[PDB]
RNA sequence: UGCCUGGCGGCCGUAGCGCGGUGGUCCCACCUGACCCCAUGCCGAACUCAGAAGUGAAACGCCGUAGCGCCGAUGGUAGUGUGGGGUCUCCCCAUGCGAGAGUAGGGAACUGCCAGGCAU
RNA sequence: CCUCCUAAAGAGUAACGGAGGAGCACGAAGGUUGGCUAAUCCUGGUCGGACAUCAGGAGGUUAGUGCAAUGGCAUAAGCCAGCUUGACUGCGAGCGUGACGGCGCGAGCAGGUGCGAAAGCAGGUCAUAGUGAUCCGGUGGUUCUGAAUGGAAGGGCCAUC
RNA sequence: CCGACUUACCAACCCGAUGCAAACUGCGAAUACCGGAGAAUGUUAUCACGGGAGACACACGGCGGGUGCUAACGUCCGUC
RNA sequence: CGCGGGGUGGAGCAGCCUGGUAGCUCGUCGGGCUCAUAACCCGAAGAUCGUCGGUUCAAAUCCGGCCCCCGCAACCA
RNA sequence: AGGGCUACACACGUGCUACAAUGGCGCAUACAAAGAGAAGCGACCUCGCGAGAGCAAGCGGACCUCAUAAAGUGCGUCGUAGUCCGGAUUGGAGUCUGCAACUCGACUCCAUGAAGUCGGAAUCGCUAGUAAUCGUGGAUCAGAAUGCCACGGUGAAUACGU
């Protein structure tokens, strides 16, 4: 992917000198990419978490797999773990390639008050945010013109601080929120 | 990798650094550095002898009398 | 012969925790490649395999550290058998047994087999 | 009848004595092999709700346990997945338990089946509560047998209701 | 109203520290009990088989626990 | 410090056979309607289902404590 | 002098307007009555997207303006989609009278945007140039009506029975 590939030609022997490690293994890096697609409710439905699966088929190559209640405080039917959305799990050139679909192909979905928020990151490497809408990734230039549905993110990284959350990744040309 | 959609960058990728209907450079503010301010001040900012649309010139010197149709 | 490292054990835990210093192209871990054997809820994350470079950050490890877990006297004390005395709610004495907690002091484990690195 | 306490550090043990459970469930909630690991709080984001989820941190098992509760449980006795049906048949030294009928564990053998590379493991389920001895009534198998002889109602034996 | 300009007002979570428990433990006796070895003493103890029981309504007291009232010349049990 | 039944919106009553609020009817409220109101007619609202605690994804509904109402027990001699 | 008569989770009497398609929209296009105007009405012409302003013939109105009155007629377009309908609400800007348009006026332009799918118990006007339905003018009036008074356009259905 090209974004990792400038990150780690560019970017890295920048943030060695920045942050001045005593090693080039102490530069920060993005881990996984978890995310949810949270909708919830909709096991007295079916419809809507397999429609939300068909979201999550279209982001990437991996498959849909199931997220479920744990504390299930609203409830249904069955006890407890009922099913709320819909995962996909990306990694390395999975993560990486969808985030250079974001502000080329996806300009609709992505606002300057939606950017990358600079005061979310926390020293654990931990960080999250929603996208309200879909944003899928086909083969070619296209959209499903369907709505309705958004999905939520839970992002892991090697980051020690809150600050080099804020350089890991930080020259690309996706937007800042304020 | 049990792969479901192929992902592709060539048709994506290529011809991105203008802005047209199938893809562009960047999205709003940040690098197209846009403007999303408000403001008031009305009038003021402005010169004061504005007029009204009209067939005449600045001071001019007479005006026809409705009267003196007659 | 001594020092250091690795795998596998002994003990049955003053064998630990926290903090600080600080080390590795011996080893080790991070780590590179995935395509093949093998594999994933999807995921080369994990497991697996072929393994380059760089480093001592994390993980790993040694040394310093008595802040914490913790070892812990002597003596008295509680409890308690028997005998005598004896209060209603349980108790005193002679005599045998006698803690727990605390004080002082201590504690930064000890040790075996086999392989690797290093030295005259 | 089971668990904790009554109960007094070998052991047994009462009173309408204090608390709680049992009348069944499981063909997966069984065998076996490999691996995995929590309640709760904090942190971070929004269609994402409420105080609801993914991720990270702290917690360091409190959770989980087929069914209340104690004991126990990480080498898991908790949890997930592949293959699998030992939810074994004929037998059993020894130990534990009760007055006895009867009852719990079990060294170990032969047959037959399954897992695991193989060592190795498999007598159902973490163990204990989930009412039924004996005469008797029914049903499947049965050269074990059936009174003058041969068949046989029938009797016995085994299995089970 | 998110927020905040405010103390006048409550409590333990959490935390420092004191207090406490049949159904709490982190610690933990004495006295027993039972296997093994052993002296002296005990007229056979311990134990198998067989003939025969009587007994199944036990009680004030000491020491321990329940219950009642930390009542009973009470009551259930451990124990002499 | 016994036992059995009861505790529902303003008011009466259904329910529960272990659950997924709000039923039925009178009343109330606005409207149609009348000279006006009773009343017919149309439509809508209500509520800590005694209460606190327990079980559960979910409790008016199952279960324990407690407060309240009614009935039963409440001596033979 | 300033404020209030105009405030505001309500209800009603009476009126307006829409939900469209025998309707809307853009273009072409036909046939009126009536009424006001001496510090007033007003074309041609000029300026502006436009309210309106400038310039200015005419006139006191059988002499002029509102004015191509609109519905209707010709042509393209929409297919029931909350629209090519409705356009409340709401942001911004311009025009107007007047001492002055903040609470609280009128007109114009750009943008935005909601209820509304022809509506309960029920109810009212009308017998023909009527109702239904389309437009126009005036009083009152610095300015300023969807009310009131008057005007002309298109123009029904049904009337057994009592």
């Amino acid at each position: 992917a090209k974004l990792h590939d400038y990150y780690k030609d560019e970017v890295v022997k920048k943030l060695m000198t920045e942050f001045n490690y005593n090693s080039v293994m102490q530069v920060p890096r993005v881990e996984k990419i978890t995310l949810n697609m949270g909708v919830g409710e909709a096991i007295a439905d079916k419809k809507l978490l397999d429609n939300a699966a068909a979201d999550l088929a279209a982001i990437s190559g991996q498959k849909p797999l199931i997220t479920k209640a744990r504390k299930s405080v609203a409830g249904f039917k069955i006890r407890q773990g009922y099913p709320i959305g819909c995962k996909v799990t990306l990694r390395g050139e999975r993560m990486w390639e969808f985030f250079e679909r974001l502000i080329t192909i996806a300009v609709p979905r992505i606002r300057d008050f939606r950017g990358l928020s600079a005061k979310s990151f926390d020293g654990r490497g931990n960080y999250s945010m929603g996208v309200r809408e879909q944003i899928i990734f086909p083969e070619i230039d296209y959209d499903k013109v369907d709505r309705v549905r958004g999905l939520d993110i839970t992002i892991t990284t090697t980051a020690k601080s809150d600050e080099e959350g804020r350089a890991l990744l930080a020259a690309f040309d996706f937007p800042f929120r304020k | 990798m049990k792969k479901d959609i192929h992902p592709k960058y060539e048709e994506i990728t290529a011809s991105c650094s203008c802005g047209n209907v199938m893809k562009i450079r960047s999205t709003v503010g940040h690098d197209l550095n846009l403007d999303v301010c408000s403001k008031c001040h009305p009038f003021f900012t402005g010169k004061q002898r504005d007029v009204a649309t009209g067939g005449r010139v600045d001071r001019f010197n007479k005006r026809f009398n409705i009267p003196g149709s007659k």
